[PDB]
């Protein structure tokens, strides 16, 4: 690791890899074609499944192209496939909307294993536990 | 913070890291990054843990007042800037070359390793620890003792003697 | 423990012996 | 001596012992 | 005489012996 | 056996079977 570089995040979902309208000219302007931003992404995009949002960093020199090395999606959405709502937040805390509970997003905490902040294992639980109340959830822990 | 009670505190906890300690580093930290402690500390996810520390108390008048732990030798040990590594579980072999392969690579100064305790004075980096739990470095050290040393020397000649 | 001397006295035991010793201060594993 | 004695006596020993016997080991033989 | 038949049944020469054979086998090369 | 009889031999031994001998042992293990 070095610092910085070359960076970016700005996607919706990879359900519709490489979008035009959503993005465009946006999804890259530095060193990035609008166009090459479809071959190494669902080289592995397609490679696992569609769907879920999926950032990456945008390692660029002078070489034509780019380098993202991907890895793990936002644990904030997968409360419209994996929970309930397809919104989120919506109406806060003003009313007791969601709730999950210590059972659900527990594999959902284990497939990070390679973006924790916590070798304990018992630790890294907490920090999703928030990523499932940003909207009003109640945890039935 | 606090006054006199905090201060007791960190020193009785930091230096029941030297008294119940297996291992002590001390690694002075100029340029002191964060990515120092994203590397302490994630040289901790997958080979270490919470099983090591590493406060920079270098507050001295504290973590020094406060080794009547034991710890002799050690205001030679206390000079400039310090970053005080202890450990508790684990061997005390591998926590010493993470800071000794940090900072070769830059990663702020090592204080030229002041060395510090369990053997108990001065600064020579050595290597005894580390080497263990690779015991595979004493079948190698076997040196098949009768056969490899022999293809080595007993056999060694035809391939430089025909001179 | 230290049975020194006789123990690598023992390397009467002949080469093999040591493949053995070596062997089996390891295998099962890798 | 049986070797599989000689072995079981130094498997799972503790590494401080092993270390004073490597040493050791170096200026015996070769 | 052989050569790797003795050798394969060589395989032993205790580093007693072979250390002294090294040794011995200085006094006469190198 | 004796060390001095593996010697003599290893040394002796001819070259044109001992340049194609002592390196054969040099071919097998290690
Ligand atoms: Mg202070």
């Amino acid at each position: 690791a070095k610092k910085v570089q070359a960076y970016v995040k700005l996607q919706v979902a990879a359900g519709m890899a490489n979008p035009s309208p959503p993005v465009g000219p946006a999804l890259g302007q530095q060193g990035v074609n609008i166009m090459e931003f479809c071959k190494a992404f669902n080289a592995k995009t397609d490679s696992i499944e569609k769907g879920l949002p999926i950032p990456v960093v945008i390692t660029v020199y002078a070489d034509r192209s780019f380098t993202f090395v991907t890895k793990t999606p936002p644990a904030a959405v997968l409360l419209k496939k994996a929970a309930g709502i397809k919104s989120g937040s919506g109406k806060p805390n003003k009313d007791k909307v969601g709730k999950i509970s210590r059972a659900q997003l527990q594999e959902i905490a284990q497939t990070k294993a390679a973006d924790m902040t916590g070798a304990d294992i018992e630790a890294m639980t907490r920090s999703i536990e928030g990523t499932a109340r940003s909207m009003g959830l109640v945890v039935e822990d | 913070m606090a006054l006199n009670l905090q201060d007791k505190q960190a020193i009785v906890a930091e230096v029941s890291e030297v008294a119940k300690g297996a291992l002590s580093a001390v690694v002075a930290d100029s340029r002191g990054v964060t990515v120092d402690k994203m590397t302490e500390l994630r040289k901790a996810g997958r080979e270490a843990g919470v099983y090591m520390r590493v406060v920079r108390n270098t507050l001295l008048r504290r973590a020094v007042e406060g080794t009547p732990f034991e710890c002799l030798k050690d205001a030679f040990v206390g000079p400039t800037l310090i970053a005080y590594s202890m450990e508790h579980p684990g061997a005390a072999a591998r926590l010493f070359k993470e800071f000794a392969k940090a900072n070769a690579k830059f990663e702020v100064k090592a204080a030229a390793f002041e060395g510090e305790l369990i053997p108990a004075s001065q600064i020579d980096r050595l290597a005894t620890l580390p080497t263990y739990e690779e015991a595979i470095a004493r079948l190698m050290a076997t040196m098949k003792e009768a056969s490899a040393g022999k293809l080595v020397r007993t056999l060694a000649a035809v391939r430089d003697a025909k001179e | 423990s230290i049975t020194k001397d006789q123990i690598i006295e023992a390397v009467a035991a002949m080469s093999v012996m040591d493949v053995v010793e070596l062997i089996s201060a390891m295998e099962e594993k890798f």
